[PDB]
């Protein structure tokens, strides 16, 4: 579980969201991907799976 | 004369700010005297 | 304390004040209502003083948290009292509001010009803005001219603190500091000399019957006098466009008076300005509930094998009985019409309530306090209440803060020994083999570690434990000398938990001659009665040996004087 | 929270005010008898759980003598902030402090 | 040094109670290790040497249906010198209760000792 | 070490909202779900709630009786002498609150 | 009956529509009862609750509805139902995690707690968890961890042991992604293996549990592993965390006897996997930020290795002592000079690891150093005539077992003639120094052979075909 | 005149073309208070990573009320307030007691954050008499309630059915009716009504 | 050493435990809590 090592004290956005476009999600998606190559694994795994979607699949 | 004080403090709504050698220990504070005057920062490179 | 626990928060100031009664019953986890704390087979009693939602107690484990009694950590309930009560702490200051009030235009009886000029005061003080709060009084050029009067002084305090505020004086959080205290000390203590000293109503010109009190907090209003009535009806036309007391009349009296008052008192009770902006209220000096503390401040004793009721439960209950019958009083109160009915019962219905007033207020009084209540059959002497147990003997602050019982160490009778080294202690081995530091594991003292480890907790300079990545201890006492091969061979194991990767295991290690200790001779009246020794174990003694250089400082003597060891 | 973050940065800012020019520090450039034991017991603990080490080890293992070790090279990358009573500071480097 | 203790299992009951526990054994499963330094009245042969946690007494507990024991509480080991019966007057009738045990401490001098 | 260590130390919840160490308990969950640590003054009963947009999963929280809280979710650990938490608590017998101010908020 | 009970359930649901809950609860509470109690509902009636269930499972997601739910997903020996009456159950679960996946959290607990049971009885588990890993991959977090809560312990019974391992292989083989925490927990047990034996060498015990252990394990790897599978496969996915395994578990702790032939047997299976052992330990044993202590196990590591494992090449062994040859002579080129100047011989800890090693792998495989000729690889004959002769003294500090018996063989083999050396520093004794204190942890580091003989009795014989006993050298 | 009402759902997620749908993926500039341990200090980006970005991957998370996809632009903020943004020297004041930093962050969070109301597509993998089964963009769960599905469309053994008699399949278009999040998983709750 | 009460905090017994004065409490193959 959760302690000091693993988890931030606190977080706080530092401003309101703003949404981006599928050519965005794609190309951080691309990038995130790359950059990162147990649980991150499966992690990027199914990073990959929506990426997938994105472009249309299966 | 501890209620005294006590009850002085209430009715003044006080903040006690912590600066005091006393406060410190009642709180758990490490004190602001010694080798607790200055902070120690690291040099990172990269 | 661990260094491996490291805790990121961390408290910066601590403010004062008063718990409402609202914020009681939110937070309260059960309102608290039998006198009987256990039943017939040892359970508590459901709503009685040790109910489970008030903690684990004994086996049983927490209602409100579900944890033992090891790691459930309270909760607090409440009581209900019927009758509003005041809170002994207050009392004095409760008494010279009500004494100050005006019971007809309910103003202070002191001309508002001149509490204005207070509020003026006291507001540029919690600016620290001393020199202005003279300034202030400089202020001059009948009721059209002190409307004027008060206006610019108030402008003059706001121009102050605007001013203070743009160059470097002030924050929105005031200012204080000595000088500043002792000059709204004097004021307030000015004001309320003030206060007192008017007979008749600067304001309304009327008088108000005068309010006399107890040692017992019990408040009694003398009429009014022959000439005082007659100036009273004079004044009779321009308003038109002994006996107990209860608390109940005084709190409404004061509830008005702070609400006309309410600038002054927005003063009087902030040293610092008060960006809160709650209002002042009369109800900050009653109680319409009690704190119930957790169960785990409140558990019996035992004096050596028999079992003794907690003192603060004791007294607990005594409210909750005088609770139970008020709620009945009052239930036969209702049950009047008396609009048929016959008047005199009135009488004994007051008696009645009189009488429990009084009695709760003196259980109050004894636990803030025992000071506070009736002398007992006289003789027995009196228990203790709530004040006298912090405050009793030397104190919690003398007693558990100052000095302590300490863990870790370990005490003997000292002898000389020229042959250690002036800033050595010479260390008997029956001590060596007890005393660990928590040993880090690493790869500078794998080597070591292991060893210590297999020499076990009887063999000197061995270890008595693990502590592994997870916090958890294993003890290396039952063990043999396999078993403990085995562990020591995994003290320096990767980890296979993402969680405490960045912790490595501690042995809980035997000390030895690297190591430093603490000595100290009692009295410790100066710091060199407490110094750092190198350790050096010696085989075969019974004592701590000292060099004789250091007696000076010790004022050690060695005529079985003892002296302590700190790791 | 918009403001929030101004209220900080107007926090950090006026602290590092206080916590100061390099070129406007007025202190010792001595390292006290008191900086000195801290930066001792402190790298000493970040040793002890294995900190990038800057020194040849030799056989040492007290963390507390391997860290007198580094400061003896002046490898320790450690820096003292020191507050002045109205809670400014000047940073120093611990390499640029005189240790004696 | 000689220290004498009493042990007194009437020290609950409430006065000339049935008497729930009586010095000696029960028939239950109990250690064993027991008869080393209790004779099968349940007190200590005399002579025995007694260290912290040994037992010093056996009794058996009616409310519990167990074989219960005493044991030797100071940290210093010591030698049992006297066990006497404490019987009860009010005309015989009543069993054991009352026990004195005199423990014989050996000190040769020691460090600290004061001459 | 002495205060610091033998003393009492103790870690301890502290709601960053009201500043108590006294009104913070354990939450119980449901099986499956994980125990969080929650502020019984800064928390609504649950009805109380409804009765004045949604209310999201994580804002709800249970105690063992099972009464339902939303909010009271500020809260951290600091580390304090024990004998802090007694004080504290006999000063609320005594009707008197300590606010601890805690940061980071 | 049959329709009875039909209605009883259909009532109570209405009564659960108005909240009344009693009937629900009756219901509830008779499937809570346990495996034993006559009373507890039976099949029959259970198929009819089910089926209604199933049908409208929203009529039941509710606060009201949370009791009956918790009863059924708690209703013991499950996969112990009748055919019929399983497959509804089965059925009902897979409904309801699918209209609420927070069930799924209490589901999967059980399940994996059932990996005690033999593989024969967990199909049904296995079906579901494979089912809800895919539906639900979120939820590979908690489910991991619940792998580790309920391995059984050391202590427990070999059967529930040497089955949580057989399921956890099978889980393997359908859910990849947990497959490195799989491993890093069977290995992590790794230490309990290592806890097993050496100091052995009740443990006539630990022998058949880790006996029976290991076989499996290495059973189950020689069928992960296969050039089909290595090329398209995930073969290579099992020999990589197996070696990661290896470099941060079994070399370090680095006096285990269970475990290390974990790798001596999968490395075997084919030529590269050796290669890339090799190349790994070679890499761990002269890597310039490794400590020496690291380097030093390594080098015994490849010494002992290069000796015993059978199905080596020629060349792949001519490959390691060329390479130890090389470095060596490298060593005396640039170093030698360091001997008469300040310091001691620990210096060159390193120097004796690296020369024992390489006459460790000579002792064993000296026949082989012989080319057609009848001339040596590597001048072996003139090399190590060198070394010996240096101003190291490799004969004086490394172990006494190895340079004795290298003597008599290289003596034997007109290689080399040391003996007289030997006389000369066992005479020096009695009358190059270096503390003890820091010197006695390597004579113990060179004293121990990671792949010196085993002492359990499947594996032993399961070894044989992939290992070299003294006697046959 | 209290104002808790700020854990509002203020999403607001907009409508789509050439499309139906919501999009739903945001990003949040962050700052973060967490902890480095010792063994990082000489790479510090790398610790906070492995010791608390990484971790929050693709799991909801209740500050930026959403599933953290991933995350671009790590910096410390300096300690130092004197220091340019530039320099890769920086301070990290170590805690008393212990051997641990902490230091703030800066990050850019992107986060899948499905309010209620919002439009999503799923596609199909499970059809019980009491529930729908879907997969949104391949990844999250959804479920629509046998009571939040039309009241004339039926069921078979099994596989839905419509209003017109015909079977649906794979796409499917829903609005956002809750979205749990305290489970080991995210999970949306969907109607069609 | 025994008392055979409260198991062992331990999921791989539980075994058995005895408390020494020092307030480890130790089962048999040895946890120490
Ligand atoms: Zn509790
Ligand atoms: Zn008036
Ligand atoms: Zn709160
Ligand atoms: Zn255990």
């Amino acid at each position: 579980t959760a302690t000091t090592l693993n988890t931030p004290v606190v977080i706080h956005a530092t401003q309101l969201p703003q949404h981006v476009s599928t050519d965005e999600v794609l190309q951080f998606l691309e990038s995130f991907i790359d950059e990162k190559e147990t649980n991150l694994s499966s992690s990027i795994s199914q990073l990959k799976r929506i990426q997938r979607d994105f472009k249309g699949l299966p | 004369t501890t209620c005294q004080f006590l009850t002085k403090a209430v009715l003044d709504n006080e903040r006690e700010q912590l600066d005091s050698p006393s406060a410190r220990i009642v709180v758990g504070k490490l004190n602001n005297v010694g080798t607790g005057s200055f902070d120690v920062l690291a040099k990172v490179p990269n | 304390m661990d260094i491996s626990k490291p805790v990121g928060s961390e408290i910066t100031s601590v403010d004062f004040g008063i718990l409402t009664a609202k914020e009681i019953r939110n937070l309260s986890a059960k309102q608290i209502t039998n006198p009987t704390v256990l039943d017939n087979l040892g359970h508590p009693v459901s709503g009685g003083l040790y109910d489970l939602a008030l903690g684990a107690f004994l086996r049983n484990l927490c209602s409100t948290c579900g944890l033992d009694e090891k790691f459930c950590p309270g909760h607090q309930g409440h009581i209900e009292l019927p009758v509003p009560c005041y809170n002994p702490l207050f009392f004095n200051q409760l008494y010279i509001y009500l004494r100050a009030s005006c019971l007809f235009c309910h103003h202070f009886r002191l001309k508002s010009v001149e509490v204005h000029r207070y509020a003026c005061k006291l507001r540029l003080l919690q600016y620290g803005l001393i020199d202005e709060s003279y300034k202030l009084d400089e202020i001059t050029l009948s009721s059209t001219l002190l409307n004027e009067l008060k206006s610019k002084r108030s402008e003059y305090v706001d121009m102050a603190i605007a001013k203070a505020l743009s160059d470097g004086r002030t924050t929105e959080r005031g200012s204080f500091t000595a000088t500043v205290n002792d000059e709204r000390k004097k004021l307030v203590h000015e004001f309320h000399k003030k206060l007192l000293s008017r007979g008749k109503c600067d304001n309304c010109g009327m008088f108000s019957p005068k309010f006399r009190k107890d040692g017992f907090t019990k408040i009694f209003e003398t009429a009014l006098n022959e000439k005082q009535i007659t100036n009273n009806r004079v004044k009779g036309f321009i308003r038109q466009d002994s006996t107990y007391i209860l608390s109940t009349e005084v709190k409404n009296i004061l509830d008005t008076v702070f609400r006309k008052e309410q600038c002054v008192l927005q003063y009087v009770f902030h040293s610092r300005p008060n960006l809160s902006r709650k209002l002042v209220k009369a109800d900050s000096f009653f109680m319409d509930v009690l704190v119930v503390p957790p169960t785990r401040f409140r558990l019996p004793s035992k004096l050596g094998e028999e079992v003794h009721e907690n003192s603060q439960n004791q007294l607990l209950s005594k409210v909750l009985t005088t609770s139970l019958l008020i709620r009945d009083l009052n239930d036969d109160l209702s049950k009047l019409q008396k609009d048929k009915v016959s008047l005199e019962d009135r009488r004994v219905i007051f008696s009645r309530l009189m009488n429990a007033f009084v009695t709760i207020q003196n259980d109050v009084n004894a636990f803030i306090d025992s000071t506070k209540a009736q002398g007992r059959t006289s003789g027995k002497v009196p228990i203790p209440g709530v004040k006298q147990a912090l405050e009793k003997k030397e104190g919690l602050f003398r007693k558990h803060m100052m000095g302590k019982r300490v863990n870790y160490a370990a005490r003997s009778v000292i002898s000389p020994d020229p042959n250690i080294e002036t800033n050595e202690i010479g260390v008997p081995p029956v001590f060596a083999v007890k005393l660990t530091y928590p040993e880090p594991v690493t790869a500078y003292n794998i080597a070591e570690l292991r060893q210590a480890v297999i020499n076990g907790p009887d063999k000197w300079p061995g270890a008595t434990q693990i502590q592994n990545e997870d916090g958890s201890l294993v003890s290396l006492i039952g063990m043999s000398v396999e078993q403990r091969k085995a562990l020591a061979n995994q003290l320096l194991t990767p980890s296979s938990n993402v969680s405490t990767h960045t912790l490595n295991k501690k042995v809980y290690r035997h000390i030895k001659n690297r190591d430093v200790v603490l000595m100290n001779r009692q009295p410790t009246l100066h710091k060199a009665s407490m110094m750092g020794h190198k350790v050096r174990v010696l085989p075969n003694e019974k004592t701590l040996r000292l060099h004789y250089a250091n007696t000076g400082a010790y004022n050690a003597d060695f005529d079985g004087d003892e002296m302590n060891m700190h790791f | 929270p918009e403001d929030f973050q101004q209220h900080e940065q107007i926090r950090r800012k006026t602290l590092k005010e206080k916590a100061i020019p390099k070129d406007q520090r007025a202190t010792t450039p001595y390292m006290t008898k008191y900086e000195r034991a801290r930066i001792l017991g402190t790298r000493a603990l970040q040793i002890s759980m294995n900190a990038p080490v800057f020194v040849d080890l030799e056989g040492e293992t007290d963390p507390l003598r391997i860290a007198m070790k580094e400061l003896a090279e002046k490898k320790i990358p450690l820096v003292i902030r020191r507050y002045l009573p109205d809670g400014s500071f000047e940073d120093w480097s611990v390499e640029e402090l005189i240790v004696d | 040094m000689y220290k004498t203790e009493k042990v007194d299992l009437a020290l609950n009951r409430n006065r000339g109670d049935p008497i729930t526990q009586h010095f000696g054994f029960g028939n239950d499963e109990w250690p064993k290790e027991w008869l080393e330094k209790l004779d099968e009245d349940g007190l200590p042969y005399i002579g025995t040497y007694v260290e912290e946690g040994d037992p010093i007494c056996a009794y058996f507990d009616d409310t519990l249906n167990k074989t219960k024991i005493k044991t030797y509480h100071s940290s210093e080991p010591a030698y049992i010198e006297e066990v006497n019966l404490i019987g009860d007057e009010s005309n015989k009738f009543q069993e054991l209760q009352t026990v004195s045990i005199k423990y014989r401490i050996r000190r040769t001098p020691q460090i600290g000792d004061k001459f | 070490d002495r205060l610091l260590n033998s003393s009492d130390y103790t870690q301890a919840s502290v709601c960053r909202e009201c500043g108590s160490i006294l009104t913070t308990q354990q939450s119980v969950p449901r099986i499956g779900s994980i125990s969080t640590v929650c502020c019984r003054r800064c928390s609504m009963r649950f009805e109380d709630a409804k009765k004045l947009i949604f209310i999201d999963d994580s804002q709800i929280w249970e105690d063992g009786q099972g009464n339902k809280f939303v909010g009271g979710n500020e809260t951290t650990t600091v580390a304090i002498p024990f004998v802090l938490k007694y004080l504290d608590s006999e000063l609320s017998a005594m009707g008197i609150r300590l606010r601890y101010n805690v940061e980071p908020k | 009956s049959a329709a009875m009970y039909s209605r009883f359930v259909k009532s109570a649901l209405d009564d659960l529509d108005k909240n009344d809950s009693t009937q629900i609860g009756i219901i509830a509470n008779q499937v809570a009862l346990p495996s034993k109690n006559p009373e507890r509902i039976n099949d029959k009636n259970l198929n009819i609750l089910l089926d209604i269930l199933s049908s409208n499972i929203n009529r039941i997601e509710s606060s009201r509805g949370t009791f009956l739910i918790q009863s059924i997903i708690n209703f013991e020996k499950w996969w112990e139902l009748p055919p019929h009456t399983l497959s509804k159950y089965i059925y009902f679960i897979k409904i309801l995690c699918s209209s609420i996946p927070k069930w799924w959290q209490d589901v999967s607990m059980i399940l994996v707690s059932c990996f005690i049971l033999p593989i024969k009885q967990t199909v049904c588990h296995h079906d579901m968890l494979k089912y809800f890993l895919r539906m639900i991959p979120s939820s590979m977090g908690f489910i991991d961890t619940y792998l580790a809560k309920f391995f059984p312990n050391k202590n427990d019974t070999r059967r529930k042991l040497v089955n949580y391992t057989s399921n956890l292989l099978k889980l393997r083989g359908y859910c990849s992604e947990l497959g490195f925490q799989i491993w890093s927990l069977l290995i992590e047990k790794i230490i309990s293996i290592d806890v097993e034996l050496q100091n052995e060498l009740g443990i006539k015990e630990l022998s058949t549990k880790l006996d029976s252990i290991l076989t499996l394990v290495s059973t189950h790897v020689e069928e992960q592993v296969t050039p089909e599978s290595l090329e398209s496969g995930e073969g290579v996915g099992v020999f990589n965390t197996l070696t990661t395994l290896f470099k941060t578990h079994v070399l370090p702790t680095y006096y285990t006897r269970s475990i290390q032939y974990i790798m001596f047997h999968v490395s075997q299976q084919q030529l590269e996997l050796m290669d890339s052992f090799l190349v790994t330990l070679i890499d761990i044993s002269f890597a310039v930020n490794e400590a020496a202590e690291k380097k030093i196990k390594s080098l015994q590591y490849l010494g002992s290795y290069i000796a015993r494992a059978k199905k080596l090449s020629r060349t792949q062994i001519i490959f390691v002592a060329s390479y130890l040859t090389s470095w060596l002579n490298r060593y005396v080129i640039e170093r030698e000079e360091e001997v008469d100047q300040r310091g001691g011989m620990e210096r060159f800890k390193h120097f004796y690891a690296a020369f024992q090693a390489l006459c460790y792998i000579f002792c064993f495989r000296h026949n082989i150093f012989r080319d057609t000729d009848g001339n040596w690889e590597c001048e072996l004959d003139k090399f190590f005539q060198r070394m010996v002769i240096s101003k190291f003294n490799p004969l004086k500090f490394c172990n006494e077992n190895v340079m004795l018996m290298f003597a008599r063989i290289a003596q034997q083999e007109s290689v080399a003639y040391c003996f007289s050396i030997i006389e000369n520093n066992n005479n020096e004794r009695l009358r190059s120094s270096w503390s003890l204190a820091t010197r006695q942890q390597f004579i113990d580091l060179q004293s121990y052979f990671p792949y010196d003989p085993l002492f359990l009795k499947n594996y032993k014989i399961l070894m044989k075909e992939y290992y070299i006993e003294w006697s046959e050298a | 005149a209290r104002f808790i009402k700020k854990h509002k759902k203020q999403v607001t997620n907009p409508i789509d073309e050439k499309n139906g749908t919501s999009n739903c993926i945001v990003r949040v500039p962050i700052a973060l208070y967490v902890s480095l341990a010792p063994m990082y200090l000489e790479n510090p980006l790398q610790g906070v990573m492995k010791q608390h970005l990484n971790p929050l991957v693709m799991k909801y998370n209740n500050k930026v009320g959403g599933v953290v996809l991933g995350y671009e632009g790590l910096k410390i903020l300096d300690a130092d307030p004197l220091s340019k943004e530039d320099t890769s020297e920086k301070l990290i004041k170590i805690t008393p007691d212990t051997p641990f930093g902490f230091t703030w962050c800066h990050v850019n969070l992107y986060v899948w954050q499905p309010q209620v109301g919002d439009v999503l597509e799923g596609y199909i993998f499970i059809q019980s008499a009491s529930h729908i089964g879907l997969l949104i963009h391949d990844a999250f769960n959804a479920s629509i309630k046998k009571n939040n599905i039309p009241v004339d469309w039926t069921f078979v053994h099994g596989h839905w059915v419509d209003s017109n008699g015909e079977p649906i399949d794979g796409k499917l278009r829903f609005t956002v009716r809750n979205v749990h999040t305290t489970g080991r998983v995210v999970s949306v709750d969907g109607t069609l009504i | 050493t025994f008392i055979r009460g409260p198991i062992c905090g331990t999921d791989n017994c539980p075994s058995r435990l005895w408390r020494i004065i020092d307030g480890r409490r130790t089962c048999q193959y040895g946890h120490v809590m």
